[PDB]
């Protein structure tokens, strides 16, 4: 597990260099930024339940086969883990978020995914699309355009942390294609 | 997938100009003896520096100006400054009147302006 | 395979949606630029071979083990296999720069190029390097004019480099 | 998906080579020709409930057995009316969506792939929708190159079902 | 309950400027 | 102009028997006499001073105002009595802000909200041209007090149903609260001030404490954010028989 | 602002009515009279510099006294900063000849504006002059059309009885 | 409030700008398709009584316990007041047409909804519902497409009319979500 | 060669230009008044070191508590700082001067001023005070109406200049605000 700060190191390590010069300096404008990462996923980790229960049932407004007899979200036991199975991964993209870096993402809970759910039956087609759902309640939060609530922050620009959480999320639903 | 590191190190590299910290200036000199062919004008540049000792005239200077003003030691108060680390002893003589400050006192020498 | 404007197309047909009157004028703003993603295009593809042979000149003078007998890049089998993936890398990403979307990218360069170098034991620490130095190479050849109305294009040289950060990540 | 910039990029691809001037010309002219393939999609989506139930109209005044007819393939029942209008804005939806990418890539991937096989199985007669085609390229009002563009992927759909 | 054609001050007035 | 509260819910506004007393010219009103005239009056202190429970040598110095009321029968002019008083300067103007004293004329004397900064600043404007006694006779000779109250009634809060805008609803009900409610609670700090300044809106359980007996008052709240974004651009679409338009 | 639809508008949202067929009338006013004063503020547009430069120093002719010391025009920024609040004026004359109405004037440049002049002791009657100047130096076939020079004089002594 | 003309002097009005003939060429395209705006907008308020009491009460249809015991739709006293409300929503949308700027629609009629809705009990998905109905009546009137009632106008397209009201009525659903 | 001129500075280090005799004396007829404006530009860099030693002296004249305890131009070489940067701004403005025109100052010296002033803590609301009283000796020196010195210049007038020096002195005030 890397964050953005082991990322530099390990590529410092391969030539045996010292860091310094240029690469420090791109390190002391990542940290200018480190109050609005440190705002940002405070915005998320806030609006955390009602972010899965919206995105597990605007799957299912869009596919209601998926509550029919015979569906996987069907009986009690496997909507349960369904809603347990959404917010593991957005507990994980909150991670990638704060560590700046999505090592911890892609090896404890992307490799592999695809193959567990095809395994069990899930159909990888509705969980790319409740995942790109979460990806547009999270650039929302960021940026501050939810139409449900409004949160406070200083004034400034963050679209730079919106463009990183979307391709957070662009990158679960193309591993579990 | 994305490397926060190197995109906002680049990102901030073309927005921010190169030549700001970096205390250059152009100094101009002009030449003139009165004649035609005497008035060359040179637009060099040069680092300027911070100068150490000269601050010390107008740091020193402003604090004794602002030392006697009446009507700007109110309207214009100071923060409530904390001395420094010195232990005390126990003995008066070394406690209350250190050697730093010891026999000192300020000696006003007027004269014309 | 997406471009810019199929992935916008792909994600409504997914809902069944017409194209709203904000999606067409983000869309438009891609038409403006126009001529100067084409530059950026083909500053990169006219100078690819000074790119790709000035870096792994400088990547073996950094990590000589990699040319020692015996080394993963010894024997000219291996050699000229190493200079080719360099290529394929650069080829790759100024697909997905002139397509505005890296989906050509990440679907039929980068999609397994982790797993593909760990089991045959290329060091792909080393091959992150060598993204590294066609990256910098690329961007200063970028943002010079020589030949070029003078403009901003640093929203378009923001996003080559974010495509060689993509690629970097992936391989090691 | 086969857009001007994904037939140039694959156009190289199967070439094992970089973009030559051969594909940013091609790429090129379709930044040239954007403007009024934009235009034109924005104009046909704000006509687009006006042109689908004028269309539909239009088939039942030319087809007028295809409201009388028992059966589950006539417009003659509730669920027949509503799918005959639900068809005629699918293959409007795909104009739209061929005139923001600039191919016939959309509507080659969405509708005419196994268009054939669903028309014989289903019974649908491809002479209903060439009379609703026909009537979308006579009511949508544009003018100039922004009606060359929207034609021209109209009487494509024509095409392959004629 | 409030009656529109109806006055406050107006009132005050013109008992007092008829029998000026 | 329907408003399911008004004469339903709520009680009928108090006041004077007719406004055509004062063309008939052997009286000046219906003469309601010393149990029909007093429990208007209770009403009238009820009203102009919240319930700010005066004392009986409080009320001695309002001895005057009274003696003219049971003669003259004008309510309007009974009320402009009472807020030149010192004891309604001594409750609502001495230990407040600016805009507590201003919001709480919009309560006594209008019973409804301020609905604007604009409105809100032309009463600071005219505090500027002749002090409290400006603001105190421009709301009371105003035309909406005119066409609402008149001479007749108590100025009372009103349940319109077509409010000229949705935000004057929300800070009448902030306003006035509960009947077991005054208005000193606050020391000064005027409770609207933030909103009317910014342009945002007030808080939903503040505003059903004050609804009345029967009106839902309190449920319809979402465990998640109270107000609006105004940041956030949705995405609604509607359904054509082809696919989903997104009309934006 | 106030223009010809927030008139009819505001009227029409006082009385709880819908817009009915007298507001609908109003605004094909606003059609058949807008080529006149969008051309009296296209021309006001690229011709700012001259105009101003032509209306600040007819004041200082007329009032030589400003340039007295302890006066307003004292130096050079004082000249500079009544150069700048008379092309603040031409802008908002601009601005109401664009939205057809009297309302980026009275409420971008002329609300507040006796309180201001009277505290900074700055005259009117040099405002009035440079106003006034421009009024007369309008001629009706050349520098405009002859409608568009209805429209531009108009706005133009609007700000001239505000001021007075 | 402010009007179509109004907004754009304040726009300009943040850059000191003048309003010039690159700024202007907007302004003189909507004088010239203002027979068409005017054309429209007595095509809505000419059916506007026939709009909101088959939009409230196609509400009704979809949902039948909005008038059982426990519904706010219940009595008289509740459903004349849902009938007021979404004659004030149809107003305020065409003030807003009219103008075309909703600025208008969104500080008298929309600040504040959401606070009053959720302190009265008033239901706000169903609500929606009925703002949703009558977006696709207005369009069907401005286009010409209704199935009772084809009014007389001339020939052209409104179809920027017709996704320009939409666009207001889809500001009333976001602003009371 | 005035092209020339902005070579030397943007090299990022130190390049050495003039013109001859020769030169010049082609300058001053292609350029207008170009003797009143090598005389004004002398006049400011003969007398710079005192300008700037009166205008941060002047800043703490008016307000100090900046050499308060707990203030920004105490404790020693604070003082050094901010008197570096008085003469930094004090040679941009006059090669302003010199060079006719503000396009190498707002981009070479004010850009990025603003946010590097916020992020250290230099109180931005002093500093502009501190330009104002360059300002104010700048006009002295131009118009020769400095009260303590008197140079000796050929008779004219000079308030076209004085007005120019006074307009590049705001820009570095507007950059700062
Ligand atoms: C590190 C990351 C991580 C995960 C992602 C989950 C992955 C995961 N999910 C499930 C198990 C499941 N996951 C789902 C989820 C879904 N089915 C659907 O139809 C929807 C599309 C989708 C919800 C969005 C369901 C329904 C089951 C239950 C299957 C079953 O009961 O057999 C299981 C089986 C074991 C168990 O259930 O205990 C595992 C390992 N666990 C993890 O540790
Ligand atoms: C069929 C059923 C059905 C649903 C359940 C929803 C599901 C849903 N929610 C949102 C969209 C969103 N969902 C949220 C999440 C929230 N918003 C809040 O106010 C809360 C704090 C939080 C959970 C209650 C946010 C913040 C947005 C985007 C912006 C906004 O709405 O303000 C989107 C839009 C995605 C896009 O823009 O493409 C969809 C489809 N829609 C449906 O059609
Ligand atoms: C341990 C808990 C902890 C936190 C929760 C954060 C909280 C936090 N956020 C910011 C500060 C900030 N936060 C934002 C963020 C935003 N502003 C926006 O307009 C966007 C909507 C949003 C995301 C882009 C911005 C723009 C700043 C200003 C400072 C900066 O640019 O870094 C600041 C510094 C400014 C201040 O002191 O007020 C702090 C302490 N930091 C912490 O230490
Ligand atoms: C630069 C150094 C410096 C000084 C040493 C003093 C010296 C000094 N004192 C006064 C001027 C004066 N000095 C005194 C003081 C006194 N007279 C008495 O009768 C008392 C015995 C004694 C009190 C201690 C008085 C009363 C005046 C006149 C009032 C005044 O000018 O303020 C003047 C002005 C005289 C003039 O205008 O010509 C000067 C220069 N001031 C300075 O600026
Ligand atoms: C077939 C191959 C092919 C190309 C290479 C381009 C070539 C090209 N680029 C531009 C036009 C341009 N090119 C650039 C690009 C840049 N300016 C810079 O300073 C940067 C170095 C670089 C950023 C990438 C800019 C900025 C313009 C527009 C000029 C401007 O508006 O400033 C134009 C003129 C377009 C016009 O203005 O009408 C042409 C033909 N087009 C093609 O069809
Ligand atoms: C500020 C000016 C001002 C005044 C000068 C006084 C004058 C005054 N007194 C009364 C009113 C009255 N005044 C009296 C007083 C008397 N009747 C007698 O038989 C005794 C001789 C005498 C006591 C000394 C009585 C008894 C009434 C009430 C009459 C009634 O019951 O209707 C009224 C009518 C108001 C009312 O109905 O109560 C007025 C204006 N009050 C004022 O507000
Ligand atoms: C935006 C509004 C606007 C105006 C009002 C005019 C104002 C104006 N008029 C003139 C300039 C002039 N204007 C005129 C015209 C006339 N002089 C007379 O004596 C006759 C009464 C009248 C004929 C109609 C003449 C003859 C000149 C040149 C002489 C002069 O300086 O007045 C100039 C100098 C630049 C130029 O020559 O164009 C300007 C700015 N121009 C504008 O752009
Ligand atoms: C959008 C509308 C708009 C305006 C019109 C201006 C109005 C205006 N002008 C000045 C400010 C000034 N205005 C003048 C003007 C003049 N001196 C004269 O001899 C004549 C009376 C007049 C030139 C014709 C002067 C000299 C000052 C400086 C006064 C001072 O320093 O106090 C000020 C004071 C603050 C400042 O310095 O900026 C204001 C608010 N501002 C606006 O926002
Ligand atoms: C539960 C009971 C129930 C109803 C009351 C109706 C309610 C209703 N009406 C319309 C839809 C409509 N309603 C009207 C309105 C009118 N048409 C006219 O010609 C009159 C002038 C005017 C009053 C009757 C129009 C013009 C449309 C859309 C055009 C159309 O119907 O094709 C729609 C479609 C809106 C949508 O698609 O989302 C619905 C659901 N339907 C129901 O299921
Ligand atoms: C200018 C902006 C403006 C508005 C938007 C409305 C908003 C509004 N609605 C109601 C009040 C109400 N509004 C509704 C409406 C509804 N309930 C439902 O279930 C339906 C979904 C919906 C109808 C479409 C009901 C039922 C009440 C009465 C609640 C009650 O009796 O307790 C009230 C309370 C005032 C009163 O009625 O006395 C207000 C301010 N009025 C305005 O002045
Ligand atoms: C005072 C009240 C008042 C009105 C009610 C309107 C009435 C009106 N509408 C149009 C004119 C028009 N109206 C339409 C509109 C349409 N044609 C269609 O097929 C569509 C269904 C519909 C779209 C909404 C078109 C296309 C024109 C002609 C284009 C134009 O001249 O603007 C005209 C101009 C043509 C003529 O003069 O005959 C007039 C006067 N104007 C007013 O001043
Ligand atoms: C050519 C580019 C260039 C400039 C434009 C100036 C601007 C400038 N000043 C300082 C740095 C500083 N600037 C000040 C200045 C002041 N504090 C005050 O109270 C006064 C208002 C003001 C002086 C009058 C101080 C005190 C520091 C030092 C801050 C510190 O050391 O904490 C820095 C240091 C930031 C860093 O090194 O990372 C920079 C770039 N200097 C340059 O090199
Ligand atoms: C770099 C070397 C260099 C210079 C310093 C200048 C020096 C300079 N300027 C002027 C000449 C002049 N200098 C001024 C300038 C001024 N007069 C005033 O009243 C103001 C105080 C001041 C403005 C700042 C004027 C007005 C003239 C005469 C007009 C002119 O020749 O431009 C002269 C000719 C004087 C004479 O005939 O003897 C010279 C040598 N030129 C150079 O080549
Ligand atoms: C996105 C690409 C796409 C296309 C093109 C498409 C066409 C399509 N139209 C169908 C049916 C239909 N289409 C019609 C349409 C008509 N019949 C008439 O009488 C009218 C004249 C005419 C309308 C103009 C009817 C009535 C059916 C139902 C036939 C049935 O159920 O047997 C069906 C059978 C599915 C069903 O039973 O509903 C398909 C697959 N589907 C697609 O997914």
């Amino acid at each position: 597990m890397l964050d953005a700060f082991s990322r530099v190191v390990v590529n410092s390590d391969a030539k045996a260099a010292y860091v310094g010069g240029s690469d420090l300096q791109a390190l002391k404008s990542f940290i200018a930024d480190g109050n609005k990462r440190l705002d940002a996923v405070n915005s998320i980790v806030s609006n955390a339940s009602c972010m899965v229960s919206d995105a597990v049932s605007g799957m299912i407004c869009e596919n209601p086969g998926l509550i029919s007899p015979g569906g996987n979200c069907y009986t009690n036991r496997r909507m349960a883990a369904c809603l347990r199975d959404g917010e593991i991964i957005l507990r994980y993209v909150s991670y990638a978020l704060l560590a700046g870096d999505a090592s911890v993402l892609e090896d404890r809970c992307l490799n592999g995914l695809k193959e567990t759910y095809i395994a069990l039956g899930v159909p990888t087609n509705s969980s790319i699309r409740a995942v790109s759902i979460m990806k547009a309640q999270a650039v929302a939060f960021i940026t501050n355009t939810a139409t449900e609530r409004k949160m406070s922050f200083a004034a400034g620009d963050c679209t730079s942390l919106a463009s990183e959480v979307a391709s957070y999320f662009d990158r679960v639903g193309a591993a579990i294609s | 997938v994305v490397l926060p590191v190197a995109r906002a190190g680049l990102a901030a590299t073309a927005k921010k100009n190169q030549y700001m910290g970096t205390s250059v200036a152009p100094e101009i000199v002009l030449t003139d003896k009165g004649s035609d062919m005497s008035r060359k004008v040179k637009t060099e540049d040069k680092k300027v520096a911070a100068d150490q000792a000269a601050a010390m005239g107008i740091l020193a200077n402003m604090s004794l100006y602002a030392s006697l003003n009446p009507v700007k030691r109110m309207t214009y108060k100071a923060k409530e400054q904390a001395p420094a680390y010195v232990k005390k002893t126990g003995n008066p003589v070394e406690d209350f009147y250190p050697s730093s400050w010891r026999n000192m006192a300020p000696v006003i020498s007027l004269s014309a302006n | 395979m997406l471009d810019a404007f199929a992935k916008v197309v792909a994600q409504a047909d997914a809902r069944g949606e017409f194209l709203s009157n904000t999606q067409i004028d983000a869309l438009s703003k891609m038409v403006k630029e126009g001529n100067q993603r084409l530059d950026i295009v083909n500053k990169v593809t006219s100078n690819a071979s000074a790119i790709v042979t000035n870096s792994a000149r400088a990547l073996f003078a950094e990590q000589p083990q990699l040319i020692q007998p015996g080394g993963n890049a010894y024997t000219s089998r291996r050699m000229a296999a190493c200079l080719r993936d360099m290529e394929i890398v650069l080829r790759y990403v100024s697909y997905a720069m002139i397509a505005g979307d890296s989906s050509v990218l990440d679907d039929r360069c980068l999609n397994g190029l982790r797993e593909t170098y760990q089991a045959l034991g290329t060091p792909g620490s080393s091959v992150a390097v060598a993204i590294q130095k066609m990256k910098d190479a690329s961007v200063a050849l970028a943002n010079d004019t020589t030949g070029t109305p003078i403009g901003d294009c640093s929203s378009l040289v923001a996003e080559l480099a974010g495509y060689f950060d993509r690629a970097a990540v992936s391989v090691v | 998906m086969k857009t001007p910039i994904t037939e140039a990029i694959a156009t190289a691809d199967n070439q094992g080579r970089f973009l030559s001037n051969t594909e940013l010309q091609a790429v090129n002219g379709r930044y040239q020709r954007a403007t009024a393939s934009l235009t034109a999609a924005k104009a046909l989506t704000g006509s687009a409930q006006r042109l689908i139930t004028g269309a539909a109209q239009a088939v039942y005044n030319k087809f007028p057995y295809t409201t009388q007819m028992p059966g589950p393939a006539y417009a003659s029942s509730a669920i027949g009316k509503a799918k005959c209008a639900r068809d005629i804005g699918y293959y409007l939806r795909m104009v739209t969506y061929c005139l923001v990418v600039g191919g016939t890539g959309p509507m080659d991937e969405y509708l005419v792939a196994g268009l054939e096989e669903i028309n014989r199985s289903f019974d649908l007669s491809p002479s209903w929708y060439i009379e609703a085609l026909q009537y979308i390229k006579n009511s949508h009002g544009l003018s100039g190159q922004v009606a060359n563009e929207a034609n021209a992927y109209i009487d494509y759909a024509i095409n392959t079902l004629s | 309950r409030r009656t529109v054609s109806f006055n406050a001050r107006v009132a005050r007035n013109k008992s007092q400027a008829k029998k000026i | 102009a329907f408003s399911s509260i008004q004469n339903v819910l709520t009680d009928a506004p108090l006041g004077t028997p007719s406004a055509m007393g004062f063309l008939d010219e052997r009286t000046e009103k219906p003469l309601m006499g010393p149990s029909e005239m007093d429990e208007l009056v209770y009403a009238v202190y009820k009203q102009v001073f919240g319930n700010a429970h005066i004392m009986e040598s409080e009320r001695a110095e309002l001895r005057d105002a009274e003696s003219l009321f049971r003669y003259l029968r004008d309510v309007r002019e009974f009320v402009r009595a009472l807020a030149k008083s010192n004891a309604y300067t001594s409750r609502f103007l001495q230990g407040n802000q600016q805009y507590r004293f201003f919001e709480l004329n919009f309560k006594h004397l209008l019973g409804r909200g301020p609905r604007s900064l604009e409105e809100m600043a032309s009463h600071s404007a005219l505090y500027a041209e002749g002090g409290f006694e400006a603001v105190i006779d421009a709301i009371l000779d105003s035309d909406e007090y005119a066409q609402e109250f008149g001479s007749t009634v108590v100025p009372y809060c009103r349940f319109k149903g077509e409010y000229p805008t949705n935000e004057e609803f929300n800070r009448m009900l902030v306003l006035k609260g509960a009947n077991s409610t005054s208005d000193k609670a606050g020391k000064g700090r005027s409770k609207l001030c933030y909103s009317i300044a910014a342009g945002c809106s007030q808080n939903w359980l503040s505003m059903s404490k004050a609804l009345p007996f029967g009106t839902e008052k309190g449920t319809g709240f979402n465990l998640i954010s109270s107000s609006r974004n105004p940041a956030a651009r949705p995405r609604i679409g509607t359904k054509i028989p082809g696919g989903v338009v997104f009309s934006s | 602002m106030k223009s010809v639809i927030t008139t009819v508008v505001s009227a029409a949202d006082a009385a709880g009515r819908f817009p009915s067929n007298s507001d609908l009338e109003s605004i094909q006013g606003n059609i058949q009279r807008s080529a006149a004063r969008l051309e009296a503020a296209e021309k006001l547009a690229g011709n700012h510099e001259a105009v101003v430069k032509e209306a600040g120093d007819a004041c200082f002719a007329k009032y030589a006294y400003l340039k007295n010391p302890g006066e307003a025009g004292e130096n050079q920024e004082k000249i500079n900063k009544c150069y700048r609040d008379v092309d603040h004026y031409m802008r908002l004359v601009n601005y109401c000849l664009v939205v057809g109405g009297t309302g980026p004037l009275d409420e971008w440049g002329i609300a507040g504006a006796r309180e201001v002049y009277r505290t900074l002791n700055l005259p009117t009657s040099a405002y009035v002059a440079s106003i006034a100047y421009t009024r007369d130096r309008l001629c009706v076939p050349r520098d405009m059309s002859a409608q568009a020079g209805v429209e531009f004089s108009a706005y133009l002594d609007y700000l001239i009885n505000a001021l007075s």
